């Protein structure tokens, strides 16, 4: 309402907050859960109790803590 | 800093949620390696399941957000 | 050791907290002393059999 | 019924090779009636290859072709791929220059080279660098086509690895025959890296190694690693190649030509057999050169798909869609003192198993000089201080904070080259002390456990255990639960005691309240005998024997064998006093459900000593290690280690 | 008695155990007390509750703790 944008909410597929795990045979690392959805482009915003930490902040942008 | 957590045993069972910020926190620390291994052996899929396990005496301690 | 002996003998005083810098007392000699090994061996033998315990009982109970 | 054509491109004993084979009675293990057909090209030039393969293919309705040539050839793989595209005949290139991987292969072509990609070789070589803790390497490439792919591969492998790789510099040299030498000699004199990774052909490799010898980059302080391309015929390494040159080849490097031909025919036969078993008919024979079958004709594509995944004699010949060997068994070879390509390591699955836990270095010809900063450390498991684990086979290595260690064994349980030495991972209080000492005093080290004795005991004038290893110059120093006493201090040098300890008595609940009590001195006097014993062959048993003869004679009966067994007997009631080391008894008391109590407060440690780092007598590391330990004690790091390792559940 | 040497005992002149100090307008620091007495040559052996630490060990040989 404050910023006048419309929205549509969906739940994350695997129900995980998100960490970095290497692909199968020690290949490139990728993100799971909500972080992966945001990074890949399936979501434009993460509205959840997402903890701010260094590893996630290197890839996404956090707001001020609410 | 409790010695029980720093000295894991089969009788005491403590864990957290998979693919979460607590996993990152315990993984990046080196002095928490034994606790990390013990937690990883018994990690739960979601917070609600871990709460239920704590109520049902299947899990002794659950480490999660304040 | 000194503080514990003082507290025990003199009373009216108490030691507080845990030991925060653990070390030991040693006989000091000049660097590369020829008999440093002999002094160390003698001290180790004294520890081993009974001599340090006897000294502890006699002087600082 | 399936027909396989074998083409020999080798320009040596070609007639001998042709005469060795072409017998259909061979290859009975395969579940088909193999029909071999030999060709044996003469000069392996484009015209001969094309003409012979076209005459062969358009006559005998062949199913597949197996090709082999010498390592000198360069553009033969392109011709074979072109022929496969034109005629849609599956080909199997084995050995020679035709087995060097061509990454882009003419989308509609079944070439299937029996070699490994450049990025896989880079992966294995970087795992080798990881194993010996080699960072700060440098990359030397020539103008050889494909060096850009090599640089892309090294950058991708270095970036996609947990270890912080630090590439010093990359430099490109002409390395042409009889050309500018001062230009490359100028740059080769500026390289400071201790590890050098090179990429060039055989002739450029020889030129590069000659110039490096002129620039003094061949000595014992330089390691060179090259892929298969740099070397040629491994049977006769050239004189310019330095000793200790490392390369990674496939497992068929030591196979004869007949064995490789048999393997290729087996792959084709197994592919055809699977295709027939699923489709109920043998695959159709290949076409001819006087036509171009524009469509893929999915009958052909299905046969190619079946040819991809094949297992044979317990070896995985699974082929990548890029037409080269994927997940193969690779071996790591090196050039030894005798100028022979000796096998060093293996790449079974994704795990490295290599001999030589410390990389041996030779001063040019001979004199295997030993590194002055590399210490050999002996130890053994004690539980609060040294803990051994098996590394996870899934990840290959083991978790951080855990130093890799090995067993004390030679090549008699290896039974060949399956596992020459047991690769374990050690952690604990003493291992943390050792890691801090290594980072401060700045030395390298390996770690090996002890299997002859446990701690040290002069048996008929001969010492076993850690004291035996250090005394007999087998190990530079020993760490662990090693107590300082006079008999050991006479023989070897000891550091400052970094953790206090001594004789302590453990009871299960004041009972005796002293080692000099009446019950210990004269157990046999009266009443049900006081049952007290210890694990023999240690400082405690030595002290008891040297001081109290009657007590030792009585404890001879209750000669326990393990600390855990002694605690079990104490809880069950088979003994009521256990005499052992104070540092470990305090730990055992702390983490107890029943909360066993030491006989007096703080155990009242008798014969107070400490754990020391045993070193060879009159060694030069003694003062540096003593100062490092005193600094660690002063800074409070030992207190942190005690908190993280020796904390007890019910000590408080 | 064990090592077969006679001795003469004296007290430290200034009654200090010993430390390194830099007096103003000095070219270097020097040990005082017992440490200075032993280093200068006034004494041959220190028999006193002298603590073993890294600072003293650089200039002085210590026996195994008694
Ligand atoms: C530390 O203790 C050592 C053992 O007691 C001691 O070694 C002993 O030294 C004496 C010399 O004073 C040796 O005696 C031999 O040599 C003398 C003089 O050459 C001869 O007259 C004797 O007959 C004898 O052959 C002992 O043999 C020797 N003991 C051992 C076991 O080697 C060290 O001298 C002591 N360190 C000191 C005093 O600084
Ligand atoms: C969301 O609301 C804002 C204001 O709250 C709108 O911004 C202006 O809205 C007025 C409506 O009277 C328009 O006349 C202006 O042209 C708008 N300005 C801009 C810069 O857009 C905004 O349009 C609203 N978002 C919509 C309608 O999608
Ligand atoms: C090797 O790969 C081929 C191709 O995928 C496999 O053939 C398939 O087998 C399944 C099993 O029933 C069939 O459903 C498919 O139709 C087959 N596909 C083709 C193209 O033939 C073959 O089974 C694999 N072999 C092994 C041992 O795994
Ligand atoms: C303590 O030392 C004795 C003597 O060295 C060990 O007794 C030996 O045990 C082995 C069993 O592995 C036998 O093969 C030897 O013959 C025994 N030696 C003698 C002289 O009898 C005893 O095992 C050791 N105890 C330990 C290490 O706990
Ligand atoms: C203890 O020391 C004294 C003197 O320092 C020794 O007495 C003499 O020592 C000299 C030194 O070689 C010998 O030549 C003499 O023979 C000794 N005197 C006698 C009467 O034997 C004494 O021997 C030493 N005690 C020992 C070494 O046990
Ligand atoms: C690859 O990952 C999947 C998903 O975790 C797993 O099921 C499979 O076993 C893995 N395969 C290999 C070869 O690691
Ligand atoms: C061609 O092959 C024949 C026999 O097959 C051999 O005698 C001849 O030497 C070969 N040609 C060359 C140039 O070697
Ligand atoms: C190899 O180890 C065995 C113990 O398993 C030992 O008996 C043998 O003497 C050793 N051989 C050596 C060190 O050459
Ligand atoms: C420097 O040392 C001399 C030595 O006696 C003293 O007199 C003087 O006051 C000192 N200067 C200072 C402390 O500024
Ligand atoms: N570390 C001990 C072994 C066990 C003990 O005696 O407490 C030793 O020096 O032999």
């Amino acid at each position: 309402r404050t910023m006048n944008f419309t929205y549509e909410v969906h739940l994350v597929a695997d129900g995980k907050f998100g960490t970095q795990e290497r692909v199968n045979n020690s290949n490139k690392k990728e993100w799971n859960g909500m972080m992966g959805e945001l990074l890949s482009g399936q979501a434009d915003m993460i509205v959840a109790p997402l903890t701010i930490n260094n590893e996630r902040a290197q890839y996404i942008e956090f707001s001020k803590p609410f | 800093n409790d010695p029980r957590l720093r000295n894991p045993s089969d009788k005491f069972i403590y864990a957290t949620v998979k693919q979460s910020s607590v996993d990152i926190y315990f993984r990046r620390q080196v002095e928490l390696s034994t606790m990390y291994r013990h937690m990883e052996k018994h990690n739960y899929e979601s917070a609600a399941e871990a709460i239920q396990a704590v109520r049902d005496n299947k899990l002794h301690a659950f480490i999660w957000d304040s | 050791a000194v503080l514990e002996f003082e507290a025990s003998q003199k009373c009216d005083l108490v030691t507080t907290g845990e030991l925060f810098f653990r070390s030991g007392f040693g006989i000091g000699m000049r660097k590369d002393s020829p008999w440093k090994q002999n002094v160390s061996l003698s001290i180790l033998k004294s520890h081993e059999n009974g001599f340090m315990e006897d000294l502890d009982k006699t002087w600082v109970r | 019924a399936v027909t396989v054509a074998v083409v020999f491109g080798s320009s040596g004993p070609l007639q001998t090779q042709a005469r060795t084979r072409l017998t259909s009675q061979n290859f009975l293990d395969l579940p088909l009636e193999i029909q071999p057909l030999t060709v044996g090209v003469n000069n392996t030039n484009p015209s001969s290859i094309l003409t012979q393969i076209c005459g062969l293919l358009g006559a005998a309705r062949v199913h597949g072709i197996v090709f082999e040539d010498n390592v000198d050839t360069e553009a033969v793989a392109q011709l074979l791929d072109f022929v496969s595209s034109q005629t849609h005949v599956p080909i199997l290139s084995i050995s020679g220059g035709s087995a060097v991987v061509l990454t882009p292969k003419e989308p509609g072509s079944a070439f299937l080279q029996l070699g490994v990609s450049l990025e896989q070789q880079l992966q294995v070589l970087f795992k080798v660098l990881e194993e010996y803790d080699w960072s700060a390497f440098a990359v030397i490439t020539s103008l050889h086509p494909g060096h850009a792919l090599f640089l892309e591969g090294v950058r991708a492998v270095a970036d996609a690895s947990y270890l912080s790789w630090r590439l010093l510099d990359v430099l490109t040299l002409e390395l042409g025959p009889g050309g500018p030498r001062a230009r490359t000699q100028r740059l080769l004199r500026q390289v400071d890296a201790p590890v050098l990774v090179a990429y060039c052909s055989r002739e450029e490799a020889e030129v590069l190694f000659a110039e490096a010898a002129q620039a003094g980059l061949v000595g014992p302080g330089h390691v060179w690693l090259v892929p298969n391309l740099a070397l040629g015929s491994t049977d006769a390494p050239p004189a310019a190649f330095p000793v200790g040159l490392i390369s990674v080849v496939t497992e068929s490097w030591r196979l004869s030509l007949r064995q490789k031909v048999r393997d290729g025919v087996a792959i084709l036969a197994l592919g055809a057999h699977s295709y027939r078993r699923q489709y109920g008919t043998l695959p159709a024979p290949a076409g001819d050169c006087r036509s171009h079958p524009g469509p893929v004709s999915p009958a052909r594509e299905a046969f190619y798909r079946h040819l991809l995944n094949v297992t044979w004699e317990g070896r995985d010949f699974s082929f990548s869609p890029g037409g080269y060997l994927v997940r193969p068994t690779m071996v790591v070879i090196a050039l030894n003192r005798h100028r022979l390509w000796e096998m060093v390591g293996r790449w079974d699955h994704g795990v490295l198993y290599m001999k030589y836990p410390v990389w041996p270095r030779y001063s040019t010809s001979l004199q295997p000089v030993v590194d002055s900063r590399h210490l050999t450390v002996a130890t053994l498991e004690e539980r609060p201080f040294v803990i051994v684990e098996s590394p996870d086979p899934g990840t290959g290595g083991c978790v951080p904070n855990t130093v890799p260690c090995r067993r004390q064994s030679n090549h008699t349980f290896s039974s060949g080259d399956l596992t020459p030495y047991t690769k374990l991972c050690c952690k604990g209080f003493c291992i943390d002390i050792l890691k801090k000492l290594a980072k401060v005093v700045k030395f390298s080290y390996d770690l090996y456990l002890v299997t002859n004795g446990k701690h040290g005991k002069r048996v008929r004038g001969v010492w076993n255990g850690m004291i035996g290893e250090v005394y007999y110059k087998r190990a530079d120093m020993a760490i662990g639960s090693l107590t300082i006493n006079e008999e050991r201090s006479e023989i070897i040098d000891f550091s400052v005691p970094f953790v206090e300890t001594g004789i302590s008595v453990m009871v299960s609940r004041d009972t005796v309240s002293g080692l000099s009590d009446k019950k210990f001195q004269r157990p046999q006097d009266q009443y049900p005998p006081f049952r007290f014993g210890t694990v023999p062959n240690g400082s405690t048993e030595r002290n008891i024997r040297s001081n109290y003869r009657d007590m030792h004679t009585h404890m001879v009966k209750f000669n326990q064998r393990s600390v855990e067994d002694a605690l079990t007997s104490l809880k069950m009631g088979k003994l009521d006093a256990f005499i052992y080391d104070a540092a470990v008894l305090n730990y055992m008391a702390g983490k107890d459900e029943g909360c066993k109590l030491v006989t007096i407060g703080s155990g009242k440690v008798f014969a107070t000593t400490g754990y020391g780092i045993a070193m060879q007598k009159d060694s030069h590391w003694k003062r540096a290690i003593d100062l490092a330990l005193l600094q660690l004690l002063g800074d409070g790091e030992t207190q942190k280690l005690e908190t993280v390792w020796l904390s007890g559940i019910c000590q408080n």
